[PDB]
């Protein structure tokens, strides 16, 4: 049901749309904290059609979209299963995020930095996700090591304080 | 206690910093500068779609799923066949 | 009353990228615009069996066109 | 966590059975004849439920059941409720029957204490 | 709200007027606590303590051996928050 | 932080700094408030007798034992507000403290705009340049006859006379950027 | 902003007075309980019980649980 | 192989003839084409090297470096441009030429098929080197930077000279491919015992190892940002590129002659990884963070397993490329604060937004975050350094951490703590010094994409 | 995932709506102050104690008892049976000191 | 070397006493407080000793010319201050006396590791017998041998 | 936007109260709602059987001798 293997590839490209949004100019003309806060919206959306699939019968779809290395014997590819574990944390986790992003705005108001910081928090979640669903464990180490770099990003994010840097 | 002198030195660079902080407001016109859900949701999709559906599903063992579950008494489509039932077992005793 | 807020000079790390992202996006998109009409129109080839005896060029063991037309011009 | 822990480890000892190898009489000790436990359902069946491997208890044949009115009744997931007091039950009636076999093979190792000391 | 001077200067009197030793009825910026409301130096060090808590940040010692005309606690506390 | 550290501590800078760490780590204790304002009045007692001592060092034998009763009967997690040491927002909004010498290497574009701003900044500059002269050399005409010599800074003492070293406690980085 | 009278606070009326009254069996004054007054002074006068805080609401959400078992 | 050797002779003329004013965007410009012709040795669609001719050869193991050379002058000479720019007109013309003969030599070093090809001009490097260093050194010290840089390499490099007229005699060609394709099996003697060592020294010595890697701190410390760059980038791989080569014959030896090479490396991995954790000089760090993840190369080109290699091969193009970034961007803040030390400038992101996303992506590098060649290369020398002994990963295991920890101090201190109050003031950044680092990290973000084509001969 | 992530907005409420207090010790009686995020704290606290009829009574009381059942260390038993009850204490903790006492925060209430 | 002179930068352990008094100058110091490093050659030469006493209890409310590493313009800077730095080791009073605290953490961490140890030994476990799993303990089905059958393990009732 | 107060009890909006009251007075009609429906939280449904009953010929406990 491709319905289902395209929901799972598609979250994490609609959650990668705010991240070259800033890339570009773009963002200064439109609202970043509004316009992340409804993507992860419909992206908790379009992770619930797996999770009604996955209740109906149960099916673990493993995908492998693109080759990487062959590398002789041991070929690398980037692999994201849809086990019971994978589609679950998913739905729960965007819900959580689409809560603290709408907790962030009002949160960090009056930060002079808000659009970075509703950055690095989607960036986080798709490293997140990256790590619940990985076939391979190299992708397993991308989202493992890549959650800790943004934590260290984001635990000092306000830089001058020496405590947050320790 | 404020040494006599110490409290004209914090008398006078008081005054000064109120004026700075005065000059740092701005003036007016100070800064002189010189359903769309469906777009990324749907425009994104139809993309994803056109690359899951005409390379993975295409290519060899991209997208594997596990079997159906299932259940005695339930008809395969594809086959026809029709799984026998179960045992009567009339444990009962709830 | 709106107060000034004193910030590094932002244009130098600004002037920067109006410049890459535009030089960048000067050839990139002629190349993207080839990449998609090419692999649009005229497409990857199909494999086949050699002939009986066409001894096939070098350019004709390749399967994406330009990838091909390099190999049957240069190489 | 009930008293048989105290029985075994305070107190007394060498009654009390060990965890592990409870089924350590002859199936029969003293039993006179008795007829081994029945499953329902096929080894297939199972295969094919893809019940996972722990699941496949005795009970496996009221799981298939559960499963078979959860994937049916799809968007109801509160109306397979029967099914599932069924299952445990089963369950229980199992749970028991290892509380059952337990006691025996403490019972019956506390035959031979007794019959130890008709020993001398 | 951001504070105003005016503000600060009837919020420290007034935490004052709350203190029994000083009278309610003279304590008058610029009426040092201990010359002329003749508090003693221990009073001083909770007078402050009061302020701190009443604007919740922490005057420090050395800047706090010092705050004594019931002003200079006025435009202490206001010179530290960056008020103009 | 804006006053001089004295050299020497006297005895009586340290007593009553010990009636603010005492009193302030005895909230920490008492959560509540009536408790509080209860076993806090009976601190002042404590500091209140032993007030007349007069035998110095009897005063300096009651101190030193003050002062180790307290670090034995002191709170490990105390009540330190924000905005001061160790606790949080210390340091937290001076990611946002830049320096403001930092404006004058901004592009004609920049500072093309917020036009009045650079107006007024062009007066103060104008101020700092113009008094260097009479500062340095008031800072000077007034130096310690003798090597003692405290951080203090002397204020203006004459018109016109920008009380001294002054660029940089004025003109400072606002305190919470925001 | 304007700011209530000084005078409104007393310490009568509030667990501060009874701090009072033993504080005074010492013969200690007790000066800055009137500044602490505010706390219990009003609105937030009322004792505050920790079953309240649990069961809050539990007198509608029981309301409501009746009519609903009763359709 | 002379479109990418020719072209480059022809840039001498050009920084020599061409106006005073033009001389920077002749050559800059003209290089980066000498690298797209330089792309075109990529095109591998079959097993067969490529032996362009009786000299010249690019197999997998060269072709990924000789693009790497031909890439960084055009890098070398942008980064150079502002030192070097209150020069005579005849001091800039000379080092614009001193920096193209670098890779004119190592483009043929690189690309070449007899082992004393490569010795000559292996050795030849130095003297651009040591007038990059020594001439254009700011410190007092680069005479003495200039002499351990020579000396080093050179009583390593004669024992290789002895060391290849002898395989010559006892094989007769120097020629690689042939080499390869011959019985040359050492017989384990005392001597062959000495042979090896010869051999392997002097390559070990450039490619710094735990015992002899004094001179690499000490050498871009003082050097030019341009000599700094081309030691790490180019310079120290010429070391890994030779032991990649020399090992074909010597094969029998190295199976018990490297313990105590790979023991000097991987304990040096520990303790030059820990001294990076309190060095003062932003620059001497970053070469000790050079020396340590080199000895994990020299560690994997004698373990000799296929993964070993392509593990190297990857990490070295990588590290290479890192390096250079971080050198750059220590340059940059070196010239602004006129000190190399790090405590000083406490702050910059503050200051100067940009540089430091350079300086993240560049410290990420440095550390092996995942969807990087950089992490794939340690890798996979983990895995066969494991595969040699399990207990390896305990030393591989402290260097990993060593290394987070200094690759993030670099940032926290450098980039991160309350700004400086008033250093000199910091000019805001140009766009050369920033497209210098996109020029180093948009090729790291476009290799990981398709690790393959740096995969090594293995 | 749902009640940690309640309680540590909830207390992004209450501190970013108190002068920036992050200490129990200052912030009390939010319960009539705030009760929107009141409700929404002690919601989270019997979420995290295990209410019955909640989220965490679902899924913890199934491990608890869990290990009541299994063969397990007996040291690990009955650490985790007090770690609930401690789990509960602090819960406690936690809505006393900050919702159920006198206020204590600054003066000036925004 | 932007005015530096020799005797301006560091030298040899100061071994009369006249250098002693004018090594002091060049640190800044008072003559009485330079007390160089131990003279066993292992490098420090002349630079003072300073109290190993990390910036962390530097007054953090006083105005320190360098800010962050809390030390003033001109005063003799600490050999190792680049681990006493307020963002690593720590050398602030604690409370509780340091002995005290390994003892205890450590006498926690014994006591535990030793009372699981007392919990291995005496488990707990409920009055039930083993689990019983049909066919011969799934002996196929936990993948075994289709071919070689096992030696059957039944199960009976009660 | 609200006022700020001093030393007072902070003016409350109409929905700060009845959002508050709805959001705890729902968590007390799901948890009334379903302990009436299911009640297993005590007893679960199964009742323990007591193992010190059963009669020596339901375990096969042989005549001693
Ligand atoms: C699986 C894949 C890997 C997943 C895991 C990856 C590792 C974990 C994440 C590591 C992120 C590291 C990091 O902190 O970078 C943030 C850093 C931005 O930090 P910042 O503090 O906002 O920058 C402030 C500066 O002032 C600059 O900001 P500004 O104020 O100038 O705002 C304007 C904006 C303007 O942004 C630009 O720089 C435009 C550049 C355009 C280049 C292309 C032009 C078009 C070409 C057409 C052909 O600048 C930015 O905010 C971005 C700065 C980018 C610096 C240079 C980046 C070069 C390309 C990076 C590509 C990364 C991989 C692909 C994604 O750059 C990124 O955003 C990198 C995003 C990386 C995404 C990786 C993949 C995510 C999952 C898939
Ligand atoms: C209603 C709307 C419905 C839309 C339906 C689709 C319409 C459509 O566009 O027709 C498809 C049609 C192509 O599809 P097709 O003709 O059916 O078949 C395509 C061929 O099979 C294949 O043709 P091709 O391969 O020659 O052309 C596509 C190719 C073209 O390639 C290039 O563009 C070369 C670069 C040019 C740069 C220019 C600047 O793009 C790629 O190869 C992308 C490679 C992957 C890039 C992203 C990085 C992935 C790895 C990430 C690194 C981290 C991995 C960690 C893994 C960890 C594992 C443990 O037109 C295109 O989409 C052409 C796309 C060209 C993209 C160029 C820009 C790429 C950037
Ligand atoms: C992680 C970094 C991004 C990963 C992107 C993966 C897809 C890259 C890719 O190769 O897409 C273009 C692909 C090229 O074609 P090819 O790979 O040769 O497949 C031929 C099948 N017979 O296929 C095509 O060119 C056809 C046109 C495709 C256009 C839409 C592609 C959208 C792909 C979205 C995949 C999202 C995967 C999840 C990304 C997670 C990022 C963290
Ligand atoms: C000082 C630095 C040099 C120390 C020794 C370096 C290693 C030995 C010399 C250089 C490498 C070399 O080629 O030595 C091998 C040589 C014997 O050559 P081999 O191929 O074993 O011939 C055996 C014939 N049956 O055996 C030798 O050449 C022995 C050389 C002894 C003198 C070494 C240089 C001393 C310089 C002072
Ligand atoms: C060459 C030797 C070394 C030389 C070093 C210096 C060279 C400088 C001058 C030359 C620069 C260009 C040449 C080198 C880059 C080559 C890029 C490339 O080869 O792209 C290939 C890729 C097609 O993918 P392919 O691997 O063929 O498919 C796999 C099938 N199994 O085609 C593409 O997909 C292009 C995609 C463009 C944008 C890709 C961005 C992807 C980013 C993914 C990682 C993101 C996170 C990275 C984290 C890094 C942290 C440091
Ligand atoms: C909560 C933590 C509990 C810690 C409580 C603590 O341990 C117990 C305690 O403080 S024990 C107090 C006794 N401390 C003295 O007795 C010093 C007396 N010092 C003098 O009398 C001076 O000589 C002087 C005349 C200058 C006073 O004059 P002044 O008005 O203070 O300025």
């Amino acid at each position: 049901m491709n319905i289902f293997t395209t929901s799972i590839l598609l979250i994490f490209i609609l959650l990668l749309s705010p991240i070259l949004i800033s890339m570009s100019n773009l963002i200064k003309h439109i609202n970043f904290p509004l316009y992340t806060t409804t993507s992860i919206k419909f992206s908790f959306i379009i992770s619930l059609l797996p999770l009604l699939m996955f209740f109906h019968n149960n099916m673990e779809y493993m995908i492998t979209t693109w080759h990487w290395v062959t590398m002789n014997s041991m070929e690398l590819k980037m692999s994201f299963k849809t086990d019971f574990f994978s589609i679950l944390f998913t739905s729960v986790a965007l819900f959580v995020t689409w809560s603290i992003m709408q907790f962030s705005s009002w949160y960090m108001h009056s930060d002079p930095n808000i659009n970075r910081f509703i950055k690095y928090l989607t960036l986080f979640l798709i490293t997140m996700l990256i790590l619940t669903s990985a076939n391979n464990m190299f992708q397993l180490f991308i989202g493992w090591e890549g959650v800790g770099i943004m934590s260290f990003l984001l635990i000092g994010w306000w830089y001058g304080r020496t405590d947050a840097n320790t | 206690g404020y040494t006599p002198d110490e409290k004209l030195r914090l008398q006078q660079l008081r005054e000064l910093r109120r004026r700075w902080l005065k000059d740092q407001e701005l003036s007016p016109r100070e800064p002189v500068l010189p359903l769309f859900a469906v777009s990324h949701v749907l425009i994104p999709m139809w993309f994803v779609h056109y690359y899951v559906k005409y390379h993975m599903a295409t290519k060899p063992y991209t997208i594997v799923s596990s079997k159906p579950r299932i259940f005695p008494g339930d008809t395969i489509l594809e086959t026809g066949e029709v799984i026998p039932p179960m045992r009567d077992f009339p444990d009962q005793h709830h | 009353k709106r107060l000034f807020v004193v910030k590094p000079s932002l244009y130098y790390d600004a002037r920067f990228l109006r410049l890459m992202k535009f030089y960048l996006m000067l050839t990139g998109i002629p190349v993207i615009i080839g990449i998609t009409l090419v692999n649009i129109f005229i497409g990857e080839a199909e494999l086949a069996e050699i002939p009986e005896g066409y001894i096939p060029e070098h350019w004709e063991y390749y399967k994406h066109p330009i990838s091909r037309w390099i190999a049957r011009n240069f190489y | 966590m009930g008293a048989h822990l105290t029985r075994r480890y305070l107190w007394d000892a060498s009654v009390e059975p060990d965890p592990e190898k409870i089924p350590s009489f002859p199936p029969d000790l003293g039993f006179p004849e008795r007829k081994e436990r029945v499953m329902v359902a096929t080894q297939q069946e199972m295969m094919d439920a893809q019940l996972t491997l722990q699941q496949r208890d005795y009970c496996a044949h009221y799981l298939i059941r559960l499963l078979k009115c959860k994937r049916d009744s799809f968007p109801n997931f509160l109306a397979c409720k029967h099914e599932q007091h069924d299952w445990d039950y089963c369950e229980h009636l199992d749970y028991v029957k290892r509380m059952k076999e337990f006691e025996r093979e403490r019972r019956l190792l506390q035959r031979k204490k007794r019959r130890a000391l008709k020993e001398a | 709200p951001p504070l105003t001077l005016d503000g600060i200067k009837d919020r420290v009197l007034y935490v004052l007027k709350l203190y029994d030793k000083i009278d309610p009825e003279k304590l008058s910026v610029n009426s040092h606590f201990m010359k002329d409301l003749g508090l003693d130096s221990l009073d001083q060090v909770e007078i402050i303590m009061a302020m701190e808590d009443e604007f919740g940040f922490e005057i420090p010692d050395i800047d706090a051996e010092k705050l004594m005309c019931p002003q200079e606690i006025v435009d202490y506390i206001a010179d530290k928050k960056d008020v103009y | 932080a804006f006053c001089a550290p004295p050299a020497y501590l006297t005895h009586q800078q340290k007593v009553l700094r010990l009636y603010k760490r005492a009193l302030r780590h005895l909230e920490s204790w008492c959560i509540h408030r009536d408790k509080y304002r209860y076993f806090a009045c009976l601190m002042r007692a404590r500091f209140e007798e032993h007030k007349n001592e007069k035998d110095m060092m009897r005063a300096t034998q009651l101190l030193r034992e003050a002062e180790e009763e307290f670090w034995q009967n002191q709170h490990p997690q105390p009540y330190i507000f924000p905005d001061s040491p160790g606790g949080t927002s210390f340091e937290r909004y001076e990611c946002y403290k830049v320096p403001e010498w930092c404006l004058d290497y901004w592009h004609p574009s920049e500072k093309a705009m917020y036009p009045d701003y650079f107006s007024k900044r062009e007066q103060w500059k104008k101020l700092r340049m113009e008094s260097w002269d009479r500062e340095v050399k008031q800072l000077q005409e007034e130096t310690s006859p003798d090597g003692i010599m405290t951080e203090a800074l002397p204020p203006a003492r004459r018109e016109g006379d920008l009380p001294p070293l002054w660029w940089h406690i004025v003109t400072r980085p606002r305190e919470r950027p925001t | 902003m304007e700011l209530p009278d000084y005078r409104q606070w007393k310490i009568e009326g509030t667990p501060l007075e009874t701090v009072q009254k033993k504080l005074a069996a010492r013969g200690l004054r007790d000066p800055w309980a009137r500044n602490e007054a505010w706390r219990y002074m009003g609105g937030f006068a009322g004792n505050i019980t920790f079953p309240s805080v649990i069961l809050k609401g539990f007198k509608w959400g029981f309301a409501a649980f009746v009519v609903a078992l009763g359709a | 192989m002379l479109k990418i050797i020719l072209p480059s002779l022809m840039l001498l003329p050009l920084t020599w003839l061409s106006s005073p004013k033009k001389t920077w965007t002749n050559v800059t410009s003209y290089s980066f084409l000498i690298s797209l012709t330089s792309l075109t040795l990529l095109w591998q669609t079959d097993e067969n090297y490529k032996n362009f001719s009786n000299m010249f050869s690019s197999d997998p193991l060269s072709t990924p470096l000789i693009i790497l050379t031909a890439w960084l002058l055009p890098l070398m000479l942008m980064a150079s441009q502002n030192h070097l720019k209150k020069d005579n007109n005849v001091l800039q013309k000379l080092y614009i030429s001193m920096l193209i003969s670098l890779q004119i030599l190592l483009i043929m070093t690189f690309s070449a098929t007899e082992l004393i090809m490569f010795y000559i001009l292996f050795e030849a490097t130095l003297i651009p080197t040591l007038i990059i260093i020594t001439r254009w050194g700011n410190q007092t010290e680069r005479l003495n930077a200039g002499i351990y840089f020579l000396f080093y390499t050179l009583i390593g490099s004669i024992p290789l000279l002895i060391a290849l007229i002898l395989i010559q005699n006892h094989v007769g060609t120097l020629n690689l491919m042939i080499l390869s394709f011959t019985t040359h099996t050492l017989d384990a003697s005392w001597s062959n015992n000495l042979l090896w060592l010869a051999c392997m020294m002097a390559f070990l010595i450039k490619m710094p190892l735990y015992g002899v890697h004094l001179w690499l701190p000490k050498a871009h410390v003082e050097a030019p940002i341009a000599g700094s760059m081309i030691l790490a980038a180019i310079l120290l791989k010429l070391g890994s590129y030779g032991m990649i080569r020399i090992s074909i014959i010597l094969d029998p030896l190295t199976k018990y002659m490297a313990y105590p090479f790979i023991l000097l490396s991987l304990w040096g991995m520990i303790m030059t990884s820990s001294i990076c954790l309190r060095q003062t000089d932003l620059k001497s760090l970053i070469a000790y963070s050079s020396v340590s993840h080199m000895a994990l190369v020299i560690a994997s080109i004698m373990i000799q397993t296929p993964w070993s290699f392509m593990g190297a091969t990857m990490l070295m193009i990588a590290h290479g490329l890192t390096s250079s970034l971080l050198f750059c961007l220590a340059n940059s803040n070196y010239e602004r604060i006129h000190s190399r030390t790090m405590i000083m400038a406490r702050g910059l992101q503050m200051v100067f937004p940009l540089m430091a996303t350079w300086w993240l992506m560049a410290s990420l590098a440095n550390l092996a975050l995942p969807p990087s060649i950089n992490l794939m290369g340690e890798l996979f020398i983990t895995m066969s350094l494991f595969s040699w002994s399990n207990f390896t990963i305990i030393l591989m295991g402290i260097n990993i951490i060593i290394t987070g920890m200094y690759s993030m101090y670099m940032i926290i201190t450098t980039q991160r703590g309350k700004l400086t109050n008033h250093m000199i003031n910091l000019q805001p950044s140009h766009t050369r010094e920033l497209t210098l680092m996109a020029l180093h990290m948009i090729p790291l973000i476009l290799l990981t994409t398709s690790p393959k084509l740096i995969t090594g001969l293995t | 995932a749902f009640f940690k992530a309640m309680l540590f907005m909830c207390s992004g409420s209450i501190i970013h709506s108190l002068a920036d207090e992050q200490d129990i010790r200052k912030m009390g009686n939010i319960t009539k102050i705030m009760p929107f995020t009141s409700s929404c704290l002690v919601i989270g606290s019997l979420a995290l104690t295990g209410m019955p009829f909640l989220t965490g009574f679902y899924s913890k009381d199934l491990i608890i008892e869990a290990i009541n059942t299994c063969n397990t260390n007996a040291w690990a038993l009955l650490i985790t049976l007090i770690a609930t009850s401690m789990t509960a204490m602090y819960s406690m903790r936690i809505i006393y000191f900050v919702t159920m006492t006198k206020p204590r925060f600054p003066p000036l209430i925004s | 070397a932007f005015h530096m002179t020799k005797d301006m930068l560091p030298g040899s352990y100061p071994r009369t006493p006249e250098e002693r008094a004018a090594a002091a100058k060049k640190y800044n110091m008072r003559v009485e407080d330079y007390e160089p490093y131990p003279d066993d050659g292992m490098g420090y030469g002349d630079y003072p000793m300073l109290p190993n006493r990390s910036q962390h209890e530097r007054d953090p409310w006083y105005q320190w010319d360098h800010s962050e590493l809390r030390m003033n313009w001109g005063e003799p800077i600490h050999w190792d201050l680049d681990m006493y730095i307020r963002n690593r080791v720590d050398t602030s009073p604690t409370p509780v006396s340091w002995d005290v605290m390994c003892k205890h953490l450590f006498g926690f961490v014994a006591f535990m590791v030793f009372m699981f140890w007392v919990g291995h030994v005496f488990p707990s476990y409920q009055p039930v017998g083993p689990k019983q799993y049909p066919y011969n303990n799934l002996y196929l089905e936990r993948g075994g041998d289709p071919t070689k059958e096992p030696e059957p393990v039944v199960h009976y009732d009660i | 936007h609200i006022q700020p107060r001093y030393r007072e009890f902070p003016q409350l909006t109409r929905s700060q109260v009845i959002q508050g009251e709805f959001l705890s007075s729902l968590m007390w009609f799901w948890i009334l709602w379903r302990f009436w429906h299911d009640s297993d939280a005590v007893l679960g449904h199964f009742s323990y059987p007591d193992p010190s009953q059963w009669t020596d010929e339901e375990l096969g406990i042989p005549p001693d001798d």
